[PDB]
DNA sequence: CCACTCACTGCGGGGGGTCGTAAACCACGTCTTCAAGGGGG
DNA sequence: CCCCCTTGAAGACGTGGTTTACGACCCCACCGCAGTGAGTGG
């Protein structure tokens, strides 16, 4: 517990620095593509609906 | 606590001064004549660089600088 | 006194350590010379034509 | 400190207005002027008064100045 | 021949003797305004 | 209680003559990571 906090903070800092400059700038874009969303099942158990 | 290289070069300048003012007809070796010039250059460098500010400037202060260490 | 800079006139040219020792070396890459030879020449250990 | 010194100066200006015209120029020339500091004798010839008369006039004028300021 | 390491490096958590100048003055002095008092309840 | 003196001196500001004093110069016979580099052998 005493030692994991520094690693957590370092990872958070790296994520913030890499992702800091992304901002929603447009209402809509003319794309039509996307991704396929399906439930995930592992070992016969529906993990997420 | 001063760098050894800086002290050596200060003495080298003093050695050149003694060489320029050497009289061969006296008969003494240059080693004994130049010992006063070399140690004079080293002493002046220590006074100006021992601290960030010069510690001894006047005549009386310079005498006490090298004597209070032993006294 | 927070804004005024001075300057020092150098008796002989000196190399900037950032453009020498920060890998990759800019001086070495520009001259197409090994860094060790440049270091030897700079610190008065050998000659260069 | 700037606020405190500014409100005290305005009291001096208001007090000086209550003084008579001759006394105002006596205080202003000797005490308020920066380029020149008018002495007792110089103000004497300009208004045809005695050297002591200029000196004696300031005491009464300053009492009026203090009275207005203290009130 | 260019393949395929591996050791290497760097990145994060000591004397005396003269001289010139901005200090460093004690006398220097005459100036100011210190003024004793002068009269109009 | 306005006015011009008096009349004796207290300090006021230099001041560079006079005089110290500072400062300087002269001689002295862990942690895992990744990019680098030779360094082969072929």
């Amino acid at each position: 517990t005493a030692l994991k906090t520094a690693n957590s903070g370092y990872l958070t800092r790296r994520l913030v620095d890499v992702a800091q400059d992304l901002v929603v700038t447009e209402d809509d874009c003319g794309t039509h593509e996307g991704i396929m969303m399906t439930p995930v099942i592992e070992g016969g158990d529906v993990k997420e609906p | 606590g001063l760098p050894q290289a800086d002290l050596i070069q200060e003495g080298n300048i003093g050695l050149m001064k003694a060489v320029r003012r050497f009289n061969p007809e006296v008969g003494v070796r240059l080693v004994s004549f130049a010992v006063h010039w070399i140690k004079a250059e080293i002493h002046e460098y220590v006074l100006r660089n021992w601290r960030i500010v010069k510690v001894a400037t006047t005549k009386a202060q310079r005498k006490l600088f090298f004597n209070l260490r032993k006294t | 006194r927070r804004e005024r800079m001075g300057h020092i006139e150098l008796a002989s040219p000196t190399a900037h350590i950032w453009f020498l020792k920060s890998l990759p070396s800019r001086i070495g890459l520009l001259l197409d010379m090994p860094l060790r030879d440049i270091e030897r020449v700079l610190y008065f250990e050998s000659y260069v034509v | 400190d700037d606020n405190w010194e500014e409100q005290a100066a305005n009291r001096l200006t208001d007090a000086m207005q209550g003084l008579d015209e001759r006394s105002q120029d006596i205080i202003r020339a000797r005490w308020l002027d920066e380029d020149n500091k008018s002495t007792l004798q110089e103000l004497a010839d300009r208004y045809g008064v005695s050297a002591e008369r200029v000196r004696q006039l300031e005491k009464n004028a300053m009492k009026k100045l203090r009275a207005a300021i203290e009130a």
